[PDB]
């Protein structure tokens, strides 16, 4: 979830 | 690697400040990883002055607006450029500083995040820096920490006065000698080595290596279909003595199980009468000694049985009197095949006798053996590379230094073994190593290679037990040693 | 097999263009099975002028349309008229062919049909054949040869200067002994026997045979449910010696482990007494000898000890001087039983004693022995299944010559052995065949039987080894054998 | 196919033993697959004299040796070359033949192997070959028929007054009119179409085909994701009647389940309200009628409603009066867009009017409303495709004549469907599809590839259905619908 | 799918 | 097993 | 596999 919204 | 953080700025100009970011958010990775969502924790984070509270500081803006609460304890006077910069980015995102410690802090926050100091640290830790350091260990919060724990001399391993004891660990390109050797390696908990922008080529250079799975992978010698015993070599072992009838035994079936064709023991009678009873598979010839030992009276019956084979282990359960060094010594000094010396062997060695053989060896001593070779203190050799590393090269030998950490090195190639557990701090552990290498050597491996296997696979053998470790027993290991070999492919 | 399709064709009347067609359509059929769905992949066949070419015609022609694409080098000068008949037919169908290979075609390719030569080679593949296939080894592909991978000697197994290495090969009618015997074995990869259509009365006439899974079913004595130890035979072994202790307890769990009603050995004092501490079902007769060895003194003893035995299995551990020579030679002159002669009992035979002898007898040695019983080297003898049918006929007895490939022969029939693996390769799994062989005879088989069944199980047994191969001792295969012999029903 | 046969032979230059040989074995490859391994039964083999014999004797030589009996009964008077041949090579291997037929002989035999005649059957049996027939039939044995069973007219998928009932049966390059029309298509039982080396060119020069999964996943319309109703096109349905008010609602959501952007119903007031109350995502415009049924006093309201479609279905429950004929007629005649007609528009229709539209139609009638439009029996017309091919060819339209078997033509090819069952048996099944049909075109399909898609898959549904198909209805079937759309990718 | 379609 | 032996 | 090794 901190790298990354999908 | 210091000189590796310096050549990736200075000769392939990689900006510091980017080197930095991307150890910090490589800390930020390392910890959703290990504690999944991280938006339900309260962080504080504890930065020094130097580059490593650089790092902190970077973790620290990184977590602002998505974790529940951060807060940065800097503990520093002066901050480095780097440092400096990203003390400046956290402030202008909008986190929040002090510059003071009060002990009831960790009341309010789940996970410490230890960026005081990192390969920066020399000398002792004392005033403040060591009573937060005891603070956050007395706290049982989770703790992580940058690239190393703080007051691990990432040198050596040793607890600068005192030092934090982390959950987990994040490190950048490769591995440092202090999460590898003890106490260090326990104070880091779970590794993870970052890669954070190196040059591969940089990275790869590094002189000194854990053995990995790959890489005894790669080294395990092939079994062509078509082969008989021989083609797996000849192993003979010269050991034992009338008080130490099952050291033979244990060594001649470590040969056995790594794969070797033939295992010859030479044990005084009627003690050799022991291993086959045990173990029928094994050859073992009576010696005739006088009172239970070897003796030079046996020297040319030894040197006679060892045309036939590739390579000699000697000296588990020999003893140690008089009569045993002259034979070892004789011995030695005679045989041109290659000699794995363990044990009593090693006691009694003659070290001049080492320089003039023109055939390779390998000596397998433990730390008290260690000593009393070379004449120093258990503490002076312990976990010495470097010493290791000198009499290797002084001696053209392969030197494996047995601990819970094992130092593998022939004086140009260093290489450290974390396998294994306390199971196998029981006697005749050693002596089914001893029987690994000999078998290794004899099916075509060079002593450094055969050495690397050996001790990677006497560990993971120790892994693999079902029970609780501390009733693992040399006989055991033996039966798990080719469970170890299947699960390595 | 030569004269098996010359006989399908001249005197059965079947078109040699029919055979070649059946032949054609097995090898797509088996990469069906092997690849699955065959629409995705590119072929590259490779044909010479011979017939393997031609069958290598048919397999493009038919795969033309349904697969990605297809493309024929044909790599010889002149054709055969079968060859060319189909090289005709693929042209028809509108398959491209060139003469010319270029080093990167293996680019556009993913698999290679290796059609070049069959059991049609004389003499080594020098020049553009050798170039073509050492690219093709090193191109990692996949590999289908037709019959057998161009470059093995159909009749020895010999690479003949170079060779393919096939993922898998399929062959007509029968295998031929190139795919059963090293090196050929291994480059054979996969083996597929196809039936293409010879008489089923031709296929059976074949001369040598691969011990199978059937055969061996049928083969395993009967258990009547109203027995007792003496309905499953005694055996004698004479064995061991002050050197060798264990030989003579992994021979006898060898005869026991096959079901065998009653084992005794005869082994020097006190080296008897390693038997029954290990295994106290066995009888371990203690022999008096002058130095650890047996000797013409021990020659009443072990008569007389014999009479009471179904068979008699010597030689493994008896070492090999003056003493234990006269003892051998003159204990098989007069012993009127079945003798399974192993190891050291080979070393010291004089063949003219083996000629004499009224009673059977099996020979089992290694190349090592077989070299120095008949004055070869062991290049001369390894593999060489028509000097053990000559050595079988001349002196009345089989032979089990032991190698990856075991031969087994009474100088009429000749049986190959494929089962086993690396795990065998160490001292001792001699011992076991040897006590298995001796028991099978015990319970009423003939000696032929007897080696066929034991050879095939004792290598089954070493396949069930849980771990890796190279970890497996005589100890755990004794422990094996009752699970093979049960996986056999 | 016959001059595929040739073809392959003539030009081709493949021996026509060969193509003998790959159909015989073909044949034991299905039995293989069928009935698991084959050497636990005993076979009878029939043979006439033609090539289908000659394929026959090609199985039994196979078979010897390999299974527990064989016997040809051989029932023609003259062999045919390549019959010959094969009977020469069956006799070779072994083969026992006799020429008498025992009724009794059934007694000893698993399979019955029927290949006593192909393709090559004119006129119908009688004397010993029917009393044969009917004993294999009344057996209760195993029947596999080479090529097609004995007895079917392999043009029409007539009986030629008795023939074989088969459980297997392997056929050649394509499947035959014969297996896929009734009562052939029954006798067939599973069908199995072997490749035996003709061209692919050759195989698919093929005129006639059968609709397959794959035909129909690659003819499904996109969905792309920018779109709306629009883009799925636009349907008027013209139906129903105060008698049949059911009619109108299947059509409609029949168009509606194949993906259809929008559906508009004309229906005589008030049963047009019976639509919405069912489905109130279908719009359903009422019609005012005199009595209860379309006239001429409705068409200029119907051309306008048709302005805003892409195509028009038309005919389901209408009503067959003299009205309605006058509406129908005229309708067509100026309605410039793509017609579905159906029912009683076929029953009512002038096929002038056909003739003389721009735009195309799509004709849907069973064999009862085709033989009233064509002025013939029933039995003149079911199954009759080549007059369907005539009268799609006279009147420039796809016609679409529905049975268990349904044939899809607009003259120049022709399809054959064969999925649905006896579910479909029962009214409004039928208004369903013309729905089906006036969607798929409405979505860019042309009328045929609609037509083809549809048929298709409105037999797919029907075996769909969880329960007994004799309850099936046609709501059930809408249900399905979208299931079966699925199944197929 | 190269000798059989079903 | 008609075809192949393995 | 990129970002660490364990
Ligand atoms: N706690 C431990 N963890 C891992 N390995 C150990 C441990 N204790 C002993 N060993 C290994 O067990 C063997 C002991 O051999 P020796 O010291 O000759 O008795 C050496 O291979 C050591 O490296
Ligand atoms: N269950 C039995 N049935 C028949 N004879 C037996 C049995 N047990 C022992 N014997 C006899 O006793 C002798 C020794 O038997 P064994 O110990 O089975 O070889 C043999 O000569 C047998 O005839
Ligand atoms: N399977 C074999 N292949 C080749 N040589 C063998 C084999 N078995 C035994 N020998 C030879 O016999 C001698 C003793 O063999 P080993 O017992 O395998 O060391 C060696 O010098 C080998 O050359
Ligand atoms: N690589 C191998 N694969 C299969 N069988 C083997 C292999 N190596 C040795 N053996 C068998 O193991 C036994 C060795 O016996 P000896 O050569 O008397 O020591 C013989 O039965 C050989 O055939
Ligand atoms: N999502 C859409 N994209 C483009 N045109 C649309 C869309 N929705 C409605 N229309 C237009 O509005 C009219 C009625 O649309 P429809 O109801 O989809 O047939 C058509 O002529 C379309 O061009
Ligand atoms: N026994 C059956 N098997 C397969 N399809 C059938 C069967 N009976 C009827 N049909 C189909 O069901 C529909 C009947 O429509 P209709 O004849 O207009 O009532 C047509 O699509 C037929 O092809
Ligand atoms: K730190
Ligand atoms: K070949
Ligand atoms: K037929």
């Amino acid at each position: 979830a901190w790298l990354f919204e999908a | 690697m210091k000189e590796i953080d310096e050549l990736t700025i200075k000769e392939y100009g990689v900006d510091s400040r980017i080197l930095m970011e991307r150890a910090g958010i490589s800390v930020v990775l390392a910890m959703e990883e290990e504690l999944g969502n991280l938006s339900d924790y309260r962080f504080l984070v504890l930065c020094g002055g130097g580059n490593n509270g650089g790092d902190g500081f970077v973790v620290a803006r990184n977590l602002l607006g998505v974790v529940k609460d951060v807060l940065v304890v800097f503990l520093g006077k002066k901050k480095t450029p780097d440092c400096e910069y990203n003390y400046g980015l956290y402030k202008k995102f909008g986190g929040k500083v002090v510059e003071q410690f009060e002990p009831s802090i960790l009341n309010e926050f789940d996970v410490v995040v230890d960026a005081i100091f990192g390969t920066g640290l020399r000398g002792e830790i004392t005033g403040e820096y060591a009573e937060i350091i005891n603070l956050v260990n007395k706290s049982g919060k989770v703790v992580v920490s940058v690239d190393v724990p703080s007051g691990i001399d990432s040198n050596t391993g040793k607890v600068l006065r005192t030092a934090v004891k982390a959950d987990l660990t994040v490190t950048f390109g490769v591995p440092k000698i202090g999460h590898i050797l003890f106490p260090g390696r326990d104070l880091t908990g779970k590794l993870k080595v970052a890669n954070i922008g190196h040059p591969v080529h940089l990275i790869n250079s590094i002189n000194r290596y854990v053995i990995t799975r790959e890489m005894v992978r790669s080294l395990l010698p092939e079994r062509p279909r078509d082969s008989h015993k021989g083609t797996y070599g000849k192993v003979l072992i010269i050991a034992g003595s009338r008080l130490y009838s099952g050291a033979p035994v244990l060594s001649g079936m470590g040969s056995l199980k790594v794969g070797t064709g033939l295992v010859k023991l030479a044990v005084p009678f009627p003690q050799n009468l022991i291993a086959t009873s045990r173990f029928p598979e094994l050859i073992s010839v009576p010696i005739d000694t006088e009172k239970g030992f070897f003796s030079l009276q046996n020297l040319q019956e030894c040197l006679e049985l060892s045309k036939d084979v590739d390579v000699v282990a000697i000296g588990p359960g020999l003893g140690n009197n008089e009569h045993v060094r002259e034979f070892v010594n004789e011995f030695l000094k005679t045989l041109e095949k290659p000699a794995v010396i363990d044990a009593d062997a090693i006691n009694v060695l003659d070290t001049s006798v080492l320089k003039e053989r023109k055939s390779p060896a390998v000596l397998t001593p433990h730390p008290g053996e260690m000593a009393r070779l070379v004449k120093k203190t258990v503490g002076d050799v312990k976990y010495n590379y470097e010493l290791a590393e000198e009499f290797a090269k002084e001696n053209d030998c392969v030197l494996v230094l047995k601990s819970a950490t094992t130092i593998v090195t022939d004086g140009e190639k260093t290489l450290f073994n974390i396998t294994g557990n306390t199971g196998l701090s029981k006697g005749g552990s050693g002596d089914v190593l001893t029987g690994m290498i000999a078998g290794f050597i004899a099916q075509g491996l060079s002593p450094l290679e055969a050495s690397t296997v050996s001790v990677y696979l006497h560990g993971f053998a120790a892994e693999l037990f079902e029970q609780d470790e501390r009733g693992l027993t040399a006989s055991e290991l033996l039966r798990l040693i080719p469970e170890a070999i299947r699960r390595l492919k």
